[PDB]
């Protein structure tokens, strides 16, 4: 059952469009004019305003749209509209950092409406941005090459619609958490799949099964790089009671949005976050996520570890195989940035029962006391741990140990660390030595060697 | 977490509600939510009557060294500095 529209073509209900186990109903796109896609331009020029551009070039010609610097679509998924401040704040923060064509896809007319019916509207959004980017291209000669479509839930299949339709030409797509729903399981085809562009990368954070757990975004590995931070299942900061969770530093909507959604909307705000912190979000290869905690995937590879965001597209090995999975860790609450640091710390004293902790002193900041261990704290023995420093601190200058036990025991015993190493994402390695042992809950310091 | 071991960002309206025994809020109207203890060199307050601080408190090992003996200060606002010793 073929519909066919002027500029977009023909639509068919055949599989594996529909038909499949994945997609029983056989449903239609709607439209072109009630999804009613537009494309509201923001640039450095116009940072505040979009103004509303389309595939003519009286509308190219007479905006801020310049041929000369990279287009960057950003498209919406279910239930939002373009005009959703997520996709202004993604501009507003690729505009610190660069000279770029911010392109807001809205299709509200074809998203507030049931799931199943938005899943097919996707095809004529993925057709109408391509239409955009072949008509760039015809009258201003300009490459897809410097096209980037940055697409949230449904709005990533659209995107891979996009690449699909210009086959692979695009510069990249990233999909923030795929829809699950009607594509994890089906065809490149229906789906984002690293053919549709040169680099397709994802970020997968509500990798749970949408039935049972309502986890709305896709586990299955759709892209050249596909980073699962926080293991892409559950995010730190979603597990709030819904009281605090709806009243939200600011927003009784960013609030009720993330009762709704949390974890699924949580890889738009690692991909903001990102554009501005560009070694905050590096990206450990590793077997699972199970083996990167049990600190077995640390430190990058001599290749470098991809960061998870805006700058995947600056890692060397990036289209070098489809579907390399990066494992790492972020924050619960904005600037989810975190640095992961590896230490071994080397005991001294008596054999006591208690936690270590240790801080690390730096040129560019100190941080908070992180565990590295707690239980026999037997002398002579080392005890390593990796843990995601919220502070990149420099190059380390000190190290402070510090141990506390849960019971008081009277003979008044002293632990100290002989040999503290701290390694960083890159490897370099910081030794630091103390000859002296403390009380508990005293303050060690450690100094070079 | 509910009413007691009230993780980081879970409104609060007493500190031992918080994991962290931290319970802290930016200016006197403001929703007071858990958060940090205080590392070595960011501002803190002394331990508190009061319930909810608008500096936490510091790390294990660290003084926040400031003008406690003021009452007044001895109030809400006895701030300070965290420092090992
Ligand atoms: C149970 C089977 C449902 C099947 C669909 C599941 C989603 C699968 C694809 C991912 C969806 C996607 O593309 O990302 C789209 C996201 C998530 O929408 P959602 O995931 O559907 O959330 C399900 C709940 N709704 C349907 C209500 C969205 O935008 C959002 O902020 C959703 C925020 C809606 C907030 C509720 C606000 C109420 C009004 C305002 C009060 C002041
Ligand atoms: C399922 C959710 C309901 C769908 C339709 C929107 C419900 C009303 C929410 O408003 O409001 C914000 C600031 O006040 C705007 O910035 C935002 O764009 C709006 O939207
Ligand atoms: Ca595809």
């Amino acid at each position: 059952k073929e519909v066919c529209y002027e500029r977009l073509g023909c639509f068919s209900d055949d599989s594996p469009w529909s038909g499949i186990t994945e997609r029983p109903l056989h449903i239609l796109p709607w439209s072109p004019k009630d999804v009613n896609t537009r494309f509201l331009l923001y640039t450095n020029e116009n940072p505040n305003n979009f103004q509303e551009v389309a595939a003519d070039s009286s509308s190219i010609s007479g905006s801020n749209f310049k041929t000369n610097r990279k287009t960057r679509f950003i498209i919406h998924g279910f239930i939002d509209k373009g005009e959703e401040n997520w996709l202004a704040n993604v501009c507003k923060n690729l505009f610190k950092v660069e000279s770029v064509n911010c392109i807001c896809v809205d299709w509200k007319g074809g998203s507030r409406t049931g799931y199943t019916q938005a899943s097919q509207n996707i095809r004529i959004v993925g057709a109408e941005v391509a239409y955009f980017v072949e008509f760039l291209q015809s009258a201003f000669g300009y490459s897809p090459s410097n096209v980037h479509v940055i697409g949230h839930s449904l709005g990533a299949h659209a995107a891979g619609e996009a690449g699909r339709r210009t086959n692979g030409t695009i510069g990249r797509i990233t999909g923030l958490d795929p829809a699950e729903p009607c594509f994890q399981g089906t065809p490149e085809l229906v789906r984002l799949d690293p053919s549709d562009a040169k680099f397709v990368d994802v970020i997968h954070t509500d990798g749970a099964p949408i039935v049972p757990n309502l986890g709305f975004g896709m586990s299955q590995v759709v892209g050249h790089l596909d980073f699962f931070p926080n293991g892409g299942v559950e995010m730190p900061g979603c597990k709030k009671n819904i009281l605090s969770q709806i009243v939200d530093i600011d927003g009784i909507w960013e609030g009720t949005r993330d009762f709704a959604a949390c974890n699924h909307l949580r890889s738009y705000k690692y991909y903001t976050d990102s554009i501005v912190n560009p070694d905050g979000f590096a990206g450990f290869p590793c077997a699972s996520y199970n083996v990167f905690t049990a600190n077995k995937c640390f430190p990058c590879p001599s290749g470098g570890c991809p960061q998870m965001g805006h700058y995947a597209d600056r890692y060397p090995g990036k289209t070098n195989d489809v579907g390399q999975k990066f494992y790492l860790d972020t924050g619960d609450a904005s600037n989810f940035a975190r640095w992961r640091y590896k230490v071994s710390v080397t005991l001294s004293g008596k054999k006591v029962t208690g936690h270590i902790l240790v801080s690390l002193f730096g040129n560019k900041g100190n941080s908070k006391q992180y565990e590295i261990f707690k239980g026999t704290l037997k002398p002579d023995s080392t005890h390593s741990n990796e843990f995601d420093s919220d502070v990149d601190v420099g190059d380390l200058q000190m190290v402070k140990f510090i141990w506390y036990n849960n019971v008081i025991n009277p003979t008044l015993p002293r632990v100290g660390a002989s040999k503290i190493i701290v390694e960083t994402n890159v490897g370099k390695q910081f030794n630091f030595c103390s000859p002296e042992t403390v009380r508990e809950e005293v303050l060690l310091t450690l100094t070079p060697c | 977490g509910i009413i007691i071991n009230l993780d980081e960002g879970e409104l609060c309206l007493n500190s031992a509600q918080c994991k962290s025994n931290c319970c802290q809020h930016d200016t006197i109207l403001s929703l007071l939510r858990c958060a940090l203890k205080a590392r070595e060199n960011s501002e803190c307050s002394a331990f508190t009557l009061y319930g909810v601080y608008y500096k936490c408190p510091c790390e294990r090992g660290l003084t926040c060294e400031g003008d406690k003996s003021l009452v007044g200060s001895i109030t809400n606002t006895n701030f300070g500095i965290c420092h090992n010793v």
